[PDB]
RNA sequence: GGUUGCGGCCAUAUCUACCAGAAAGCACCGUUUCCCGUCCGAUCAACUGUAGUUAAGCUGGUAAGAGCCUGACCGAGUAGUGUAGUGGGUGACCAUACGCGAAACUCAGGUGCUGCAAUCU
RNA sequence: GAGAACAGAAAUCUCCAGUAGAACAAAAGGGUAAAAGCCCCCUUGAUUUUGAUUUUCAGUGUGAAUACAAACCAUGAAAGU
RNA sequence: AAGCUCGUAUCAGUUUUAUGAGGUAAAGCGAAUGAUUAGAGGUUCCGGGGUCUUGACCUAUUCUCAAACUUUAAAUAUGUAAGAAGUCCUUGUUACUUAAUUGAACGUGGACAUUUGAAUGAAGAGCUUUUAGUGGGCCAUUUUUGGUAAGC
């Protein structure tokens, strides 16, 4: 690259050059209507990594944002699930929790318990009457892709049924069909539960079995056939919804610790000084 | 000197001749361009010259101007 | 410059007032510079006057 | 024939600054603007929507209305030989707050302090500002530093 | 351990000279020399030199990726008897020829289709190769981990035992 | 101190060529019954964390590196400019008096900082 | 720039580099890159009721434009527009 | 011209302090765009004569420029602020706003006097009605367009 090329060359964000930000929805996503001054909008951040669900409740500030409470699919084996922790129904289970949490921690964990009678019916959080209005979150998806029956959609269903209100639509869960305008429940409510998951585990057994032993190989070792995660994930939405408050996994060794273990492997910067004698030996070489 | 005066006729307005201190067409004084020239400093491109400065990679410096 | 000598009370001409020297008033003195004339009194000359 | 558009004659004023085109950090959108805040006004370029006109472009104002997006400003404009007060509807990507008259605020709070810890004990609490003062006496030493004669230098050419 | 070559896809390319009932036609050897409906692109602009013009529907080409390209590159090697020029092989490690006839490749005349010629297209990756194509976290390559024209040339002799001009 | 999610300022952060990376995380990677999307499960979707790898991404370091940033009685009180004279000069223009005051150039130093939450020898 | 039968400087296909050197009905100047450009999907807000404000200015009119209120709609998972 | 309401009150063809806006002078072209002199080192299965030249490009340099070019960027002019219609504490109203007495706006009650918030000045400040003449201009310094120039 020539001089001048470099020199009138224009940086993008630091966000937009790693490739995590997307500034143009950001923006409407952020901004808050400037007669209600301090008022803040909170994001439902759902984020998808491999073998990880992260959801977020995030406020913006001018120093940076702020988290009022998170949760982890990460966490889930303290609750009952601890096979496939980023599949559609664990996405219902972590967005169920961050719902309980939240409300806890608010004070308003009594009022708008949500649903405990799931079906796969498509419903928002009404107020109550001569009270409190629910908690208003806002999907953020950041660059996922809006496709129906996506697990994203899925944390959406589930902390909207854990009381938090969430403006959204149903014709993105799984069990819409493009051709005519309504919901199928019996399908929804399949997805909830793992019914797309003990499909697979019932026809993959009877087509063959060197499959059905590299995969799910977890389920054979701890007992758990295709018609018992069923009642688990019922199980873990009841043990939920008991204790939802966050637990922080015990730390083996304090901060400083690890602080001493991690600069023996990281590389420090030279002087000015020595990097004169670098140049000045390999004059001399 | 005599051919630039004779040029001067050419030319409305007052015109000065003068001698100028440099070597030639560089921006070098008389003594400072034998300096550099007696400390290999100086390479010769067509009708001009290029000089070595203290910037730039040394892999570069050195394949250029082997004599410094 | 008009402006200024009206600030300082001087609307005629051979008229004459003290002024306190600050950097708000030193730079009004160098805006009506080509028309006064001024310097550094002594006790004498504040005497008589 | 001439030509007296709304945007004429703003060639370079509404330009982006040098390497710094593209969207508006969201620090711009996330200020807090109330009913009495002095601002200042600054055109960006590129957001078309709720621009003042190039008479305003570095004027400063204070607010009287707050909108969705945008506030009200009131501005005085000097016409003929009066002063007239014009009213703007201004997109907030377009001002900022005002330094002005925070600094003001800080020096409002420091004479309090200094007001009332004088308060107990000493008179004349000497609270105006005063512009520079001419220096007082003082001494100079030569030791180490003995004056250096200097002299005009003669004329020469050197082109 | 991790950076075997390995074929990205095969693209079957057929410039056709203009549009009608001869397009369509060369399309029909595509959809069952290859197993995939294939796609049509249109002329950019007009030359009047060469008989198109814009939007014209000049060509037809389809893609193909996993093992069964690989078939269709050995059948298509076959024409070629293992055996291609230095040229051919790219800079970034990509390497294609073409052919004159596709009746050679096992398809019956069938004078109702008549005789057409391919362009075939390799591109050769590493593992590794989703980072420049994946929505989020996008970014490039390694120097050392791109496809080099020696590398492919190499990769190419090892097997098929063909050998290059 | 390392890593991840969401950020703020938006190159001291970019670019080029090399080298190093314990733990965790991230990633590459395996599969196509189901929702979904394609000429092509490459992109997108779903399933498994199982079969594998730190090769790449990623982070850090190296370079009399390019660029960028900061500073300097470096250039320079130079160029320019407000005000003044019945100043110079045929003119073009220039000097002086009271004030303000650059850019290029030269040289030196620097190469991201930081807010919230979670996690790890 | 490097590659592929006819195929050549310009037909179609592939990869690499590419701060916009393209495009955005028109004159010119601004503005714009996960867009304001290209392609695809759905739509009629190019709607209803009357006020305030900016530019030309006498602070008259006309033209154009800006920000809301009260309705009714379009689009999107949504914030929003 | 007639006055009217008031009289220490705020004002000012001015400076200072603090904080904004601008793209002209100058400067720049081994920085973008557009002009422009000279060679040098490379590059062609891809210009054309000839068995090696002339053009084209690319790399590092070199001379000279721009009212309708520009990274940088003055001087002079220019916006706002420097308090009682202010600051601080506590808590009243609402159909607006908030997950929420949360916030927004306007208030009750309490405290802080004129070195009460830079300089200088202030033939007093503020305000209203009504009507005359005028609506051919010209000259000088500086900036500046057309024109060879002009008492143009
Ligand atoms: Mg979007
Ligand atoms: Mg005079
Ligand atoms: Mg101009
Ligand atoms: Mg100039």
């Amino acid at each position: 690259k020539s001089s001048a090329y470099s020199s009138r060359f224009q940086t993008p964000f630091r966000r937009r050059r790693e490739g995590k930000t997307d500034y143009y929805q950001r923006k409407r996503l952020v901004t808050q209507h400037k007669a209600k001054y301090n008022t803040p909008k909170y994001r439902l951040v759902v984020r998808f990594t491999n073998k990880d669900i992260i959801c977020q409740i995030i406020s913006s500030t001018i120093t940076g944002d702020v988290v009022l409470a998170a949760a982890y699919s990460h966490e889930l084996p303290r609750y009952g699930i601890t096979h496939g922790l980023t599949n559609w129904a664990a996405a219902y289970a972590t967005g169920l929790l961050i719902a309980r949490r939240t409300l806890q921690k608010l004070g308003l964990d009594e009022t708008y318990k949500g649903v405990e009678e799931v079906e796969g019916e498509y419903e928002l959080t009404e107020a109550v009457e001569d009270g409190p209005r629910p908690f208003k979150v806002f999907l953020d998806i950041g660059l996922q892709r809006t496709t129906t029956g996506a697990r994203v959609f899925g944390a959406l269903k589930g902390a909207s049924d854990g009381g938090l209100y969430v403006p959204h639509s149903e014709n993105r869960f799984p069990g819409w069909d493009f051709e005519t305008e309504e919901i199928d429940p019996e399908l929804l409510r399949s997805y909830i539960f793992g019914g797309h998951v003990s499909q697979y585990m019932e026809e993959l057994a009877d087509d063959d079995e060197e499959r059905f032993s590299e995969l799910f190989k977890g389920y054979l070792a701890d007992d758990i056939d295709a018609d018992s995660l069923e009642d688990i994930y019922t199980s873990a939405h009841e043990a939920i919804r008991a204790d939802p408050a966050f637990k922080p996994t015990e730390k083996k060794f304090t901060k400083e610790q690890y602080a001493a273990e991690s600069k023996k492997y990281r590389q420090t910067k030279l002087s000015k000084e020595e990097r004169a004698a670098r140049v000045a030996a390999k004059i001399a070489a | 000197v005599e051919g630039l005066r004779r040029a001067r006729y050419k030319f409305p307005g007052q015109q000065k001749i003068i001698l100028s201190k440099k070597w030639g067409f560089t921006n070098l004084d008389r003594p400072e361009y034998l300096k550099k020239r007696e400390a290999g400093e100086v390479k010769d491109d067509g009708a001009f010259v290029k000089f070595l400065s203290k910037k730039g990679s040394l892999e570069n410096n050195i394949r250029e101007f082997p004599e410094y | 410059p008009r402006k200024v000598l009206q600030l300082l009370r001087l609307t005629r001409i051979n008229s004459g007032t003290f002024v306190k020297v600050t950097k708000a008033t030193l730079e009004l003195l160098k805006l009506i510079e080509p028309y006064v004339a001024y310097g550094y009194p002594s006790y004498s000359t504040i005497r008589q006057l | 024939g001439k030509s007296h558009g709304y945007r004429s004659r703003t060639r370079y004023m509404f330009q982006r600054d040098f390497r710094k085109h593209g969207a508006v950090h969201l620090s711009t959108y996330l200020k807090v603007y109330k009913v009495g805040d002095i601002v200042d006004i600054k055109a960006n370029g590129s957001i078309q929507k709720g621009m003042p006109h190039k008479f305003y472009q570095g004027k400063t104002g204070v607010v009287y209305n707050v909108t969705k997006s945008s506030v009200g400003v009131i501005i005085n404009k000097m016409v003929g030989n009066r002063y007239l007060e014009k009213r703007l509807n201004l997109r907030v990507e377009h001002i900022k707050h005002s330094k002005c008259r925070q600094e003001f605020l800080e020096r409002v709070k420091a004479n309090a302090a200094k007001r009332a810890e004088a308060k107990a004990q000493g008179v004349a609490v000497q609270l105006k500002r005063q512009p520079a003062q001419p220096r007082e006496s003082r001494i100079v030493s030569t030791e180490g530093n003995v004056p250096q004669t200097l002299a005009p230098v003669p004329y020469e050419t050197f082109i | 351990p991790m950076r075997d070559l390995k074929i990205e896809k095969l693209v079957l390319n057929i410039s056709v000279g203009e549009s009608g009932d001869r397009l369509t036609r060369a399309s029909k050897v595509l959809e069952q020399l290859s197993g995939q409906t294939p796609v049509q692109s249109k002329a950019r602009y007009t030359v009047r030199t060469f008989g198109i013009r814009r939007n014209e529907k000049i060509a037809v080409h389809v893609t193909v990726r996993g093992p069964k390209a690989e078939e269709i590159l050995e059948r298509g090697l076959k024409v070629k008897e293992y055996q291609l020029r230095d040229r051919n092989f790219s800079a970034t490690g990509n390497f294609g020829f073409g052919i004159d006839e596709h009746i050679d490749l096992g398809i019956k005349y069938d004078p109702s289709i008549g005789i057409f010629g391919m362009d075939f297209y390799v591109v050769m990756n590493r593992p590794g190769a989703r980072v420049t194509r994946r929505k989020r976290c996008k970014g490039t390559v390694g120097n050392s981990h791109k496809t080099t024209k020696e590398d492919t040339v190499s990769w190419f002799k090892q097997k098929y035992d063909a050998d290059v001009l």
